[PDB]
């Protein structure tokens, strides 16, 4: 129902500053807040946020609190300063998907129908994009419970904007491997993209940890896809897939042979424009 | 005459040794031709009876042909040299370019963008 | 049952494995294509069929052993080809 989410770097920074101002508790606190923004043309947008007071005792961890008076008036202010801005859902700091986040969402779905959550990172280390979001779906279905409900991850990325790209590219000043030539693709997707497929291959190995020893639910709806991946694994090298491969190598490299041939004569002409300024300059000036 | 394929005119010169004996030399030249024809029996030949390629070296019919026919193939049968002319196993190799050309395409980009 | 190398069965084998005559197995497979449980093509003069997609079934803790092991040496093949990348294109980008 929802294509994708769009997260701006403002709200990305507008959690971590709050994680620092509650980082003095030391023991345990998760940053849970209210996510503001719109969604237009079937694309979920994220613009603004704040954080709501929240505590959690370890024994009987089903007692949460959202001070809704703090939720009412501060959104009442933000609607007043920006009528275009509205609620879009909520978020939590999400180290490892805590347990209250099955009914935090159902507590505050009376404001947003598709009340989406956002899992963020507080310790940044990965080879990907450490911003997670799910969606709420329920089922009167197959085997688990008469009342069953499990979150499903919708794809997530950091969307840009013209006004913030001034500030985003100003605050970096560290490294930015621009000048896209023959080697930007070599590193953004040929060094890294092959190692992109590393952790996707390694992820199904982590599910494979249950061969006879792991957790008790076994498969039912996980293996129809895995049966297809080995089935839709690509065509072997016997057909004219051999021959049509050498066909295009004998076509694509022709253009490379022509273009490289051109590059020599161009720089050869530039050598002549430098001998016109050497021999015709020593006799004149000295 | 050993450079080109000529073999008979080689042994016409083994009918013509004028100067001295030259015996130990042409016998090594026998031996390095014996494995050569036992090498070049392995071309694309059909059924040959036990007379035609039996006389291509010198020999009439000793058991020396069984020494060659059990060293290599062309199996002893009912007056037959069996041809295992397969030459089928090696082609359809995309991987050998796909390892080597992936090396070469990177080598194109080395002397293309980075200053040397 | 057949591997992904061929999975190319003939009509005579269907006439063996289902003991049904030749003039009905073409009617049998067009029903199978129409319902959608299999997706392949049909030759008639060489009397073979190129089955490509089959319906996914269920399996016990023994078929995951095949899917563990066919996956496992495919891991290092991603390691091996990318090993050429960061070692040959190393000076292109630090």
């Amino acid at each position: 129902a929802v294509q994708k989410v769009v997260v701006h770097p403002l709200v990305l920074l507008s959690v971590v500053d709050h994680f620092n101002r509650i980082g003095k508790v030391g023991n345990q606190k998760r940053v849970v807040g209210v996510l503001l923004g719109s969604w237009q043309k079937k694309v979920l947008d994220v613009s603004n946020s704040f954080a709501v007071p929240f505590d959690e005792d370890d024994k009987d961890d089903s007692v949460w609190f959202l001070d809704h008076d703090y939720l009412e008036n501060m959104y009442g202010m933000f609607k007043k300063v920006n009528a275009r801005e509205r609620i879009v859902g909520w978020y939590h700091t999400g180290p490892k998907l805590h347990k209250n986040d099955i009914a935090i969402n159902e507590l505050m779905k009376r404001y947003c129908p598709n009340s989406v959550l956002v899992i963020i990172d507080v310790k940044p280390k990965d080879l990907g994009l450490p911003t997670e979001a799910y969606i709420s779906v329920e089922e009167v279905h197959d085997d688990g419970t008469p009342t069953s409900k499990t979150f499903e991850h919708v794809t997530s990325e950091i969307g840009a904007e013209e006004a913030e790209e001034v500030g985003v590219e100003h605050l970096l000043r560290d490294i930015k491997d621009t000048t896209v030539g023959t080697l930007s693709q070599r590193i953004t997707n040929q060094v890294h993209g092959l190692k992109g497929l590393n952790s996707k291959l390694l992820d199904i190995r982590s599910y494979l940890e249950k061969v006879a020893t792991g957790k008790l639910p076994i498969n039912h709806q996980i293996i129809y896809q895995l049966q297809d991946v080995f089935n839709l694994l690509p065509d072997v090298s016997l057909q004219e897939f051999v021959k049509a491969f050498y066909l295009k190598t004998n076509d694509q490299m022709v253009v490379v042979y022509l273009a490289s041939l051109i590059r020599s004569v161009v720089a050869l002409h530039n050598l002549i424009n430098n001998k016109i300024a050497n021999r015709d300059a020593e006799k004149k000036e000295g | 005459y050993l450079m080109e394929g000529s073999y008979n005119k080689v042994f016409l010169a083994k009918g013509n040794i004028p100067a001295e004996s030259y015996t130990f030399f042409i016998d090594i030249l026998l031996d390095t031709i014996r494995d050569e024809i036992a090498g070049c029996i392995e071309k694309a030949y059909e059924k040959i009876l036990f007379t035609e390629a039996t006389r291509i070296l010198f020999f009439n019919t000793p058991k020396k042909m069984t020494d060659y026919a059990k060293k290599r193939g062309w199996v002893l049968g009912p007056n037959n040299y069996y041809s295992f002319a397969s030459q089928q196993q090696k082609p359809e190799d995309t991987t050998i370019p796909s390892t080597e050309l992936a090396k070469q395409v990177i080598e194109y980009a080395r002397q293309l963008e980075m200053i040397v | 049952t057949r591997p992904a190398n061929h999975r190319q069965l003939t009509f005579e084998e269907i006439a063996k494995s289902a003991k049904i005559t030749v003039n009905e197995v073409e009617l049998l497979v067009m029903k199978a294509l129409s319902v959608g449980l299999v997706k392949g093509s049909i030759d008639e003069v060489d009397k073979r069929v190129h089955m490509t997609w089959v319906q996914p079934r269920v399996l016990d803790l023994q078929q995951i052993k095949g899917m563990k092991d066919r996956l496992e040496f495919w891991c290092t093949d991603v390691k091996s080809m990318e090993m050429l990348v960061e070692h040959q294109a190393h000076d292109i980008l630090t």
